[PDB]
């Protein structure tokens, strides 16, 4: 899960808690959904 | 007896809606009212209308002249230099009273044509046909139109009527009072792929001649008010209830399995409310609509309820099942006693709110147990005594100012603060519990059945209100029905707890007289505080002595201070016998801590919560420990936990640890004992012997027998050790060492709880347990030791906080790919990043929370991010962040988010009236006065929130920071 | 034997 999240934060838009911090603690940037209840409330494993 | 304030009586109303345009956010329609004048020379007829453009008005098919003016659009003039809040509160009360339909007034004044005066003097019918149009509504109808392309049913666009109390004037012209009952005919011409849900029963659904639109015809023969009429138009998935067949559930598309699981309990709520009362459900159908961007979490109209979709959960979601269950239950309680039996004035609202809350508490008692009922009643009572000692008091049933200790007028529901409205409903249901305490529960249910039976004999007549006003309850009618069924009148109890607006404060201390074998209690009241009042009635006290539990009634007159009650033997210390408890059982007690000369083990002043009180009793610490261990009352165990924080002796640690180890204790007592044990452990550092508190207990209860540091794989099927397991590290993280830093034995334990978490085997989700793990990681953060204001960079990070930061980065990024149920881990990680920023660990930058507070995110993420931005602009005194928040209050699409931003900026204000701040300009005073005056003119809840914000920031007088 | 969703997503990406 660390390898997956670092790969997805490196190949997309990224945020950072610190100034210019991409190597250590990269955050996947928050994207808005057009319909947010569908990705919130719905179960994915069923 | 009900006499109308209006000079006409409304019989029937037709509401027809055409052309609901979702692209342009526009409706067109007409309204046809059927009034009978009661006074001759009626001349003007005054109706209520907001935001509707009135095209033409015809009275009896004759063209009539109307004039429209709304004084509540701009309450005070723009060119008045007044800036105090008492001026605005009086002007706002006068403006709301000038559009009040509970007086004779109204906003739209229609003039009767001259040729109909001979039709109006001898009192004959008038049919008023207004046709109107909502061009782009800012209130009333909320259009949720997503920005996916496709047809409006393919993208999920819907409309619903939002607002509270009398807010039906916001989408059609009506007489928007709860006392003007009429029968209804509702037609809605919607798209062919959409469904229109409203009040009444659907008599037919005809197509249009192009078959592209269809008209839904509803009819409501039970006479309801205009304020109880609602509307929900959308591409809803219909589900008929498989148990009760007049109940249809509507959800948004792709949410049908969640709707099936969520609304599967509701037939038991129906069966409960129809067997404690003996009336059946009065309406012929019931409709539950689940929508997006809701105003309130649950709204109840006539034969209809509108919930938000955020209540919909699946079968594997726990910690959300009881909350959604009780939202459904209180919507049904308001169906019985807010919509069928309505209000006669704005006074007598406490009757309806109290009956709704009281029967919902009876439902909670039967469903979740008497212990959950007692815990709920105690938390509501603590809520009201905190609010009434904080600011003035809540006055149920005022007489028309009656309450001048508080910055708004209580004459109208739309001038009340929202916290006052919440505490109003809370105090109303507690006073109804008090009336049940004086007059027994079966007589209380007989009162409610008599009210419902008068209303249902009234509901079938056709006479235009000769008998339709028996569906309206008043205070005098409620007290008269109580006196009819019981023969006792409650006028002292009504005079004390309704008409008087205060709670009581009790300070008790005892002394045991060994010579005369008596117990001398000393109970004194604080009646000079601003929120308090003086109690002179009787008072129950329960004393547990060695011979058992005995109740005593004390008469606490004004001049009373010492109350001598008699005590029993101590012959159960001579022989070892079991000491009998409050219930019929008896237990073995360790009497080594007890005094040798006194038999009494503990004392409880007012155990049954029979007054609205706050007790401060001074027992000895062993009496609090005996009351924690051996009591058979959960409120006494909770108050002993609350009082053991002042006694950090190791006997109290043993008492709380024995409570924590004990199944067959109520689980919410053990969840409190965790935090009490954490506080006691923090206070007896440099005395604590072994490991940190609750760690060995966690490894004994929830970890493997062969591996102590590996947690067991998650099986959450017990629901009491699940709650205790997810609350114990959160309290364990509040442990601190002699250096005021969280120990690295508890932080390592929490991180090993996070690493070894395996949830592939239980039938329930893990989102709340993992979110509580992030909360436990956030609790361990102590303030960093910055030297010379050193910039917080990545190299000079704490070695403890780097692990925490790695874990919350991993959790937030994994939430971006595999999301939780309601983004609970996003909310917990944003809260933890704000915790790390509040100490000197992460740079104090609001850009992350400002990106999570955009419109397209889920609403829980939005309110967590906005809470972080409000905390930032309080601590960093940011001007541009406060302007960002005020701009977001002015123009945000979701009005619940605007109300929540005003609420959070009131609770955590950027400055108070005492503070000198850089953000005390004349510019900010002018902005907030413009936000009270104009700007919030469309919601009635944003305007009261702006009044609350102006009161919190600048006070009741003239803003000081001004020329 | 069957990859967990984490590593199933990692394999897919």
């Amino acid at each position: 899960e660390r390898a997956l999240t670092r790969f997805m934060a490196k190949t997309g838009e990224t945020q950072s808690l610190f100034k210019d911090d991409v190597s250590t603690f990269p955050l996947i940037a928050a994207r808005p959904f057009t319909i947010p209840y569908l990705t919130a409330l719905l179960p994915s494993e069923l | 007896g009900f006499e109308s304030p209006r000079p006409y009586k409304l019989t029937h109303q037709v509401v027809c809606i055409n052309n609901i345009n979702f692209q342009r956010k526009s409706v067109v329609g007409f309204v046809e009212l059927t009034i009978f004048p009661t006074v001759a020379n009626l001349n003007r007829i005054k109706l209520n209308s907001k935001q509707c453009r009135i095209y033409r008005v015809r009275i009896n098919d004759l063209e009539a002249a109307f004039i429209y003016n709304d004084p509540t659009l701009e309450v005070c003039h723009s060119e008045s230099k007044q800036r105090n809040l008492n001026y605005f509160s009086n002007a706002y009360a006068a403006a709301v009273s000038a559009v009040d339909p509970d007086a004779g007034n109204g906003e739209l004044c229609i003039k009767v044509p001259s040729e109909l005066w001979k039709h109006v003097d001898e009192l004959k019918v008038l049919k008023i046909h207004i046709n109107f149009s909502l061009d782009q509504p800012k209130g009333g109808l909320h259009f949720v139109v997503p920005s996916v392309e496709g047809s409006m049913a393919e993208r999920g666009a819907h409309v619903f009527s939002c607002g509270y109390q009398n807010s039906t004037r916001f989408w059609f012209p009506c007489v928007d009072s709860y006392s003007e009952l009429c029968t209804w005919k509702l037609e809605f011409t919607v798209d062919a792929a959409m469904v229109a849900v409203s009040n009444g029963d659907l008599v037919e659904t005809v197509y249009t001649h192009d078959m592209r639109k269809k008209t839904f015809h509803y009819m409501l023969t039970i006479p309801t008010a205009a304020s109880n009429i609602s509307l929900a138009i959308g591409p809803f998935e219909i589900l008929v209830d498989p148990y009760m067949h007049e109940v249809t559930h509507f959800c948004l598309p792709q949410l049908l399995p969640l709707l099936k699981h969520t609304t599967s309990y509701l037939h038991e709520v129906f069966e409960f409310y129809e067997e404690i009362l003996t009336c059946r459900y009065p309406y012929s159908c019931f409709k539950t609509v689940f929508i997006d961007e809701a105003y309130v979490e649950v709204a109840a109209y006539a034969s209809m309820s509108i919930f938000s979709t955020n209540l919909l959960h699946s079968a594997m979601i726990i910690d959300e099942t009881p909350l959604t269950r009780r939202c459904l239950a209180q919507s049904l309680a308001q169906q019985f006693f807010g919509c069928f039996i309505s209000r006669m004035s704005w006074s007598d609202e406490w009757v309806l709110k109290g009956i709704s809350g009281y029967i919902y508490g009876l439902w909670m008692k039967k469903t979740f147990g008497v212990n959950e009922y007692r815990h709920w009643i105690k938390e509501e009572l603590d809520k009201i005594v905190a609010y009434e000692l904080k600011t003035g008091g809540v006055l149920l049933h005022p007489i028309f100012n009656p309450a001048s200790h508080l910055h708004f007028s209580i004459k109208h529901p739309h001038t009340l603060s929202w916290e006052y409205y919440s505490m109003f409903q809370c105090k109303a249901h507690l006073v109804m519990r008090l009336i049940e305490n004086r007059i027994s529960m079966e007589f209380m249910l007989q009162v409610f059945n008599k009210l419902l039976s008068l209303a249902s004999t009234a509901s079938s007549q056709k006479f235009q209100s000769h008998m339709w006003s028996q569906m309206l309850v008043s205070t005098s009618g409620f007290l008269k029905s109580i006196s009819n069924v019981s023969g006792k009148d409650i006028q002292p109890l009504i005079k004390q707890w309704v008409d008087q607006s205060g709670v009581v404060k009790f300070y008790g201390s005892f002394a045991f007289n060994r010579k005369r074998n008596v117990l001398e209690l000393e109970i004194k009241q604080d009646y000079t505080s601003p929120g308090t009042q003086k109690y002179v009635g009787p008072l129950k006290v329960t004393v547990q002595e060695l011979d058992g539990s005995f109740n005593h009634t004390l008469q606490i007159e004004e001049n009373s201070l010492k109350h001598d009650i008699p005590c029993h033997s101590k012959s159960r210390r001579n022989k070892k016998k079991k000491i009998p408890l409050m219930n019929g059982e008896e237990v073995d007690m360790d009497l080594s801590a007890m005094d040798a000369d006194s038999p009494l083990l503990w004392i409880r002043i007012d155990p049954d919560m029979s007054v609205l009180r706050k007790v401060e009793f001074e027992q000895a610490d062993f009496m609090w420990q005996y009351q924690l261990r051996y009591e058979r009352d959960v409120v006494a165990q909770q108050e002993s936990i609350l009082a053991l924080e002042k006694f950090p002796t190791p006997a109290s640690r043993l008492a709380l640890t024995d409570i924590l180890e004990q199944e067959q204790c109520f689980y919410r007592v053990r969840m409190s004992a965790c935090f009490c044990l954490a506080k006691i452990a923090n206070s007896m550092v440099s005395t604590w012997t072994g490991p940190p508190a609750m760690k060995s207990l966690f490894t004994r209860m929830f970890c493997c027998k062969s591996c102590p540091n590996i947690v067991k794989t998650n099986n959450f099927m017990s629901f009491q050790s699940y709650f205790l397991q997810k609350t114990m590290p959160v309290a364990m993280a509040l442990l601190r060492d002699v250096h005021n830093l969280c120990p690295k034995e508890v932080l390592t334990f929490i991180l090993d709880l996070i690493k070894y978490n395996d949830n592939r085997k239980n039938k329930f989700s893990d989102n709340y347990y993992r979110a509580e793990m992030i909360d436990a990681l956030a609790n361990s953060v102590t303030p960093a030791v910055s030297v010379n204001n050193e910039v917080r960079t990545l190299d000079n990070l704490n070695p403890d906080v780097r692990l925490i930061l790695e874990e919350i980065t991993r959790f937030l990024n994994m939430e971006k790919l595999l999301p939780s149920y309601r983004h609970t881990i996003t909310v917990s990680c944003l809260r933890a990043i704000r915790v790390l920023q509040k100490n000197g660990h992460v740079p104090s930058d609001p850009a992350l929370f400002k990106s999570y507070a955009e419109y397209g995110h889920f609403v829980d993420i939005r309110i967590a991010a906005l809470e972080a931005v409000v905390d930032y602009t309080k601590v960093d005194r940011s001007y541009e962040e406060l302007q960002w928040l005020l701009n977001m209050i002015q123009n945000d699409p979701v009005p619940y988010v605007r109300h929540k931003i005003l609420n959070m900026l009131t609770k955590n204000p950027p400055f108070t009236k005492n503070m000198e701040s850089p953000l005390c300009n004349e510019a900010l005073v002018d902005q907030l006065w413009k936000l009270m005056n104009s700007g919030t003119s469309h919601d009635w809840r944003l305007r009261c929130g702006a009044v609350d914000l102006y009161f919190t920031l600048f006070g009741l007088s003239r803003p000081s920071c001004l020329p | 034997h069957e990859l967990s969703v984490e590593q199933q997503l990692y394999y897919k990406e």
